């Protein structure tokens, strides 16, 4: 009883993944569609930190701390 | 507030037509005989205008 | 209680001269702890493009060892009492600061005359300083916001010392040596050009006994005769843009000149800052913010964020705003930001005269709260005007303007104008400088 | 008060809105304040606005009306645009009283 | 002037505090302990939307009105959260402050929590999550909470994915009136007298449910996660439970993180003076940030290390933080280095309370957990009353406890907890 | 770097 698909009843399309580059004859069960995904908003480019020099300060000590404001701009604390 | 220039239902025409209409930048003025020729046509209709209305 | 005698009892700023003409002034509050600093004006715009990084690597370089402090020394001296040491330099100043208790005074001060007079270079030290300073400049290169002020800073003051960065380009620090920042150090740290600055529980005789005693060691006197004049820089209106497709957003930065740290005027145009204001995405007013292009942002959905700014130099300057935005709204934002400056030319009314008024209040009272920003207030008045402006002159030098004023200082500095243009980003909706400079004029009058 | 009150039937009869299945606040003219009220509707509320309105529209398509039996009878005619547009009256004239200060 | 805080308990658990700075600007404080770690699995993220939902309708006061009011007389408001307390501040001029602080009061008083106004207040909440995410020390810090307790305090302080888009006015409602309770207030100001403290006091404040919710203990729980996201930098935050506010061994902790690094003191420095930054620099060869991390809570608290390092060099960074510590742990140190961790102690604290910001907060922080105003004095000779004994014996209590990790970056080299 | 740029000289376009 090798081919785990074979061992495992249930959950046999579950650990292994089916693809197919071309479309065979008979439609599958089960065709799904994605609908519309959300959309993350878009940013700035993160500051890199390539020098031991800017690293430091860069670790957290101390609880969190969030900030908001009304014309401040969201502060965050480490 | 909206821009008055991109929202008038009358001058975004004018405008994507006349204004903000990307052109490329090393034209010559030989492109510029096209709109000579438009112009060209317009006196010729307003001078046969002035060929039949008193005559 | 009047805000006026309320403004009165803040205690005024001593200060007093020695014999090299080194500067000493000391701020005196009911705070446990102090921050003491030195303020040079020697920045790039001192600078003669053969050492273009010569501030930045040197401060750089000013704590990694004395003479009689080597290494490890005095970084174990300054953080036995838990004492914060940062410096900055500017394009006209360079600061060293200190804070600490009020218990450590006469070392905060031995350490802080150690530092900038004695200060020993290695040749380990200057290549390990050198690799830093280009990593630095590597990871500095990826934030937009500094390259789109130092964009700014280069087409604004062409052909003049006010264009080259703090930083300096890449060349200049390869081919920085020990001899350039020997002789830079020189001519450039001497005691008339320097102000010894105190903010906090500080005795003002102690610390003058203390400066007297350690400071009186300058060597002032002119070894070659070469006085560096500031030559008056000349604004240019012109426009760069670095088109680059694959960042997310677009910064765009518009300034014109701006009057300079002497003229009263700019004191009016903080005035006309606080009419436009700032916005950002993550603001909690939403969409009755009181500025009306904060306004027009919030409801066209078009920046990121947007900022006014008015940086001020020696006869010269910058004033004007900075957005950060999507490409598919850059050209509308511009059209909208000349509009709010053109109300700032005929439109201005009492109402928002009065609300940038107390704006302006706000911000120069609540700013000079803490030692270190009444200490570097303190240090960048004795450099910048030759004395401490106290805070009820600003009242009254606020309270002065009203609409009338503020309208033709606007019309006299923003209307019909070259502005300098800065951008980067996906800028290719951007406009020219014609329809620029075009919209920086109204038909109607 | 009897003056009234069978006036207001006989008027609410005659006006020929209850003849299509509407309500009074179906037959607004939708300005910009009513449809900022609009769009601080509960979604039920709204879904009923919307199917009413429909309804309206391809009954007048044919010149027809509803039956007798189920036109909008004048004691079950709810008045729920009402506070919303109350409310949005309310803010618009502060903010203009704040512009004219 | 410097003379006193004067200090008023009222009789429904109402704490006032209250300073005659006669300061230039006047700053109006209201701290109150309905915090992220009051919610449960039911309502998670309304803390969140409540922070954001401060500048909403009030009954009293439009949104505009707000606003336009705050706005045109020069005024900030600005909330505050952690995990334990909210914090409501509004700083003006001294003479307008008063009717600034009825908008303050109308904002915790009376919200009208409209439903139009929290539809399009989600997301706000969505960009103010991401701007707060686009650092990673945040998901680093919360991953970790959310590994090291059972409940009541792995609750994050922004929105889950899954909660935006289905919080309702009803749950805000339900915290405000279970969670804003009169005996759960502390009201502090700088630049104002007490009498119109009181009269403010008692004519916004004086109608509550008295109490409130109780809470859930936050129960430790222990354990690692670690996310793969493929960041040039690798971070791990490896902590145990430590001591909670107001015992005697809190300071032991904070004595002990001053002790192997908390934070820089010189800018562009080298950090000789902290051991955990001396001993990775001993090891590595390639930039790096190591600190210890401290965290104290109303029943429990957390302290650990904190690394930053280099995607394969990440397993001797952390190695070599844990034997430092370890080799702390059975008294391997000095009380000159002991002498000068209380001397950074004591000249942090000092420095936290030069500001009237920080001032204000840790007022209200003392007010609402202990609810007496201890002097800076006080404080101070209770660090110095702390022996070498004291942090050998905290060392030990992390080392000898269950850990709690949370990981990000190339984990490929990075190890377990079994592994250390 | 972006400190390595700068303007080129406009000496013979400007007045
Ligand atoms: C204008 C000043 C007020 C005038 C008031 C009288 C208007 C005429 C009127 O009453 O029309 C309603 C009509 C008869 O009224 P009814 O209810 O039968 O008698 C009570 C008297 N109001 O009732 C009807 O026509 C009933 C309509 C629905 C069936």
């Amino acid at each position: 009883m090798l081919s785990v698909a074979a061992r495992s009843g249930p959950f046999a399309p579950v650990l292994s993944a089916t693809s197919r580059g071309v479309a065979g004859a008979l439609r599958p069960l089960l065709q799904g569609a994605v609908p519309a995904a959300s959309e993350p908003p878009v940013l700035d480019v993160k500051r890199p930190f390539l020098c031991r020099e800017s690293l430091s300060g860069q670790a957290a000590a101390r609880p969190l701390v969030a900030t908001v404001g009304l014309n401040v701009p969201a502060s965050v604390r480490f | 507030m909206t821009n008055m220039r991109k929202t008038h239902p009358l001058f975004k025409i004018i405008n994507h037509s006349f204004i903000d209409l990307p052109a490329p930048s090393n034209i010559s003025s030989w492109w510029n005989f096209g709109s000579l020729l438009g112009v060209c046509l317009m006196v010729q209709i307003i001078t046969g205008l002035f060929l039949a209305m008193h005559y | 209680a009047t805000f006026a005698q309320a403004l009165q009892s803040v205690p005024e700023t001593q200060v007093s001269i020695l014999d090299n003409g080194l500067r000493v002034a000391s701020e005196q509050s009911s705070h446990a702890t102090c921050t003491v600093g030195v303020w040079i004006d020697a920045g790039s715009r001192y600078e003669t493009e053969k050492n273009n990084g010569a501030g930045y690597f040197l401060e750089h370089l000013a704590f990694k060892g004395t003479k009689n402090r080597p290494g490890n020394a005095l970084e174990k001296e300054v953080e036995s009492i838990g004492a914060h040491l940062n410096a900055y330099s500017t394009r006209e100043h360079t600061a060293y600061l200190i804070k600490a208790l009020s218990k450590d005074l006469p070392k905060v001060v031995e350490l802080l005359a150690d530092i900038v007079q004695n200060s020993s270079l290695e040749d380990s030290q200057i290549e390990k300083e050198r690799d830093v300073i280009l990593r630095e400049m590597q990871e500095n290169d990826a934030s937009m916001q500094n390259v789109v002020f130092d964009y700014l800073h280069a087409t604004a003051f062409q052909g003049t010392p006010l264009a080259q960065a703090v930083e300096g380009p890449s060349e200049n620090v390869r081919r920085l040596s020990r001899t350039d920042l020997t002789d830079y150090l020189n001519r450039h740290y001497k005691a008339p050009r320097m102000v010894l600055a105190a903010a906090g529980g500080v005795e003002h005789q102690q610390l003058l006994d203390l400066a007297q005693k350690h400071l009186s060691s300058v060597s002032r006197v002119y070894e070659e005769d070469a006085v560096p004049g500031l030559t008056p820089c000349r604004f240019t209106g012109s426009e760069i843009r670095h088109r680059d497709d694959a960042l997310p957003l677009a910064h765009v930065a518009i300034a014109v000149e701006g009057p300079g740290w002497a003229n009263p005027d700019n004191v009016t145009l903080q005035v006309a800052n606080a009419i436009i204001g700032h916005y950002d995405c993550t603001y909690g007013g939403g969409v009755h913010l009181s500025s009306p292009l904060a306004s027009v942002a919030v409801a066209n959905k078009l920046c990121q964020s947007f900022q006014t700014f008015n940086i001020s130099y020696s006869d010269t300057g910058l004033l004007g705003a900075h957005f950060v935005c999507d490409a598919m709204s850059i050209d509308d934002m511009v059209f909208f930001l000349q509009g709010q400056w053109m109300r700032l030319c005929t439109s201005a009314t009492e109402s928002e005269v009065t609300r940038g008024k107390n704006i302006l209040r706000n911000a120069l009272v609540s700013h000079l709260d803490g030692t270190t920003p009444v200490c570097e207030d303190i240090g960048r008045s004795l450099l910048t005007y030759g004395r401490r402006i106290p805070l009820a002159e600003w009242e009254s030098r606020i309270q002065e303007v009203d609409a009338q004023m503020l309208r033709d200082i606007c019309s006299k500095y923003f209307y019909d104008q070259c502005p300098a243009v800065a951008g980067y980003g996906p800028i290719e909706q951007l406009p020219d400088y014609n329809r620029i400079r075009s919209g920086m004029f109204w038909l109607r009058f | 008060s009897k003056w009234l009150d069978g006036f207001r039937k006989w008027y609410y009869n005659a006006a020929g809105f209850n003849k299509l299945g509407l309500m009074r606040d179906d037959t607004l003219h939708e300005t910009e304040d009513v449809k900022e009220a609009i769009r601080r509707l509960p979604e039920d509320l709204y879904n009923d606005r919307m199917f009413r309105i429909k309804r309206a529209l391809d009954l007048t398509m044919r010149h027809q009306i509803l039956p007798k039996d189920q036109w909008t009878k004048y004691e079950e005619d709810k008045f729920y645009l009402e506070p919303y547009l109350k409310e949005v009256i309310r803010e618009r004239k502060e903010r203009e009283e704040w512009a004219k200060k | 002037q410097p003379q006193d805080l004067e200090f008023t308990k009222l009789p429904n658990g109402l704490v006032i505090a209250s300073l005659e700075n006669y300061a230039p600007l006047s700053r109006i404080g209201l701290f109150v302990k309905a915090g992220s770690r009051y919610e449960d699995s039911n309502n998670l993220g309304t803390s969140h939307l409540l922070r954001l939902a401060s500048s909403l309708t009030t009954k009293g006061a439009s949104s505009f009105k707000i606003t336009r009011g705050i706005e045109a007389v020069g005024g900030k408001l600005s909330v505050t959260a952690t995990r334990e307390n909210m914090a409501y501040t509004v700083e003006g001029i001294r003479s307008d402050i008063e009717i600034l602080m009825e908008f303050l009061l109308n904002v915790t008083t009376a919200p009208e929590f409209r439903r139009w106004e929290v539809a399009a207040l989600r997301s706000q909440l969505k960009i103010d999550k991401a701007v707060a995410f686009q650092n990673s020390q945040t998901r680093i810090i919360e991953n970790l909470h959310d590994v090291a307790y059972k409940n009541a305090l792995a609750n994050p302080l922004y929105c889950p994915d899954y909660r935006m888009g289905k919080i309702t006015s009803e749950e805000l409602h339900y915290f405000v009136q279970n969670h804003f309770t009169s005996a759960r207030m502390a009201l502090v100001g700088l630049g104002v007298s007490h009498s119109v403290l009181k009269q403010v006091a008692e004519q916004f404040l004086n109608m509550r449910g008295g109490l409130g919710l109780a809470g859930a203990k936050a129960k430790y729980r222990g354990g690692e996660i670690r996310e793969q996201n493929g960041d040039n930098l690798v971070h791990a935050a490896i902590v145990a439970e430590s001591a909670a506010i107001g015992n005697a061994e809190a300071n032991a902790f904070s004595v002990l993180q001053h002790l192997l690094g908390a934070g820089p003191h010189i800018k562009r420095g080298n950090n000789t003076t902290s051991l955990l930054s001396q001993s990775v620099a001993k090891g590595s060869h390639q930039p790096f940030d190591v600190s210890a991390f401290n965290a104290s809570y109303s029943d429990s608290g957390l302290f650990g290390i904190y690394t930053i390092s280099q995607a394969a060099a990440a397993g001797e960074v952390i190695n070599a933080a844990y034997n430092q510590v370890k080799a702390v742990a059975q008294g391997n140190l000095s009380s000159a280095d002991v002498q000068a961790a209380k001397n950074k102690l004591k000249a942090g604290y000092l420095m936290s309370v030069e500001t009237s910001e920080g001032f204000l907060s840790e007022i209200g922080s003392q007010a609402l957990a202990a609810g007496s105003y201890m002097p800076p004095s006080t404080v101070l000779q209770q660090i110095d009353s702390v022996a070498d004994a004291d942090v050998v014996k905290a060392a030990k209590k992390f080392v000898s406890g269950k850990k709690s990790m949370a990981a990000s970056g190339n984990l490929g080299h990075t190890p377990f907890l079994d592994e250390l | 770097s972006h400190t390595d740029v700068k303007v080129p000289d406009f000496s013979d376009y400007r007045r």
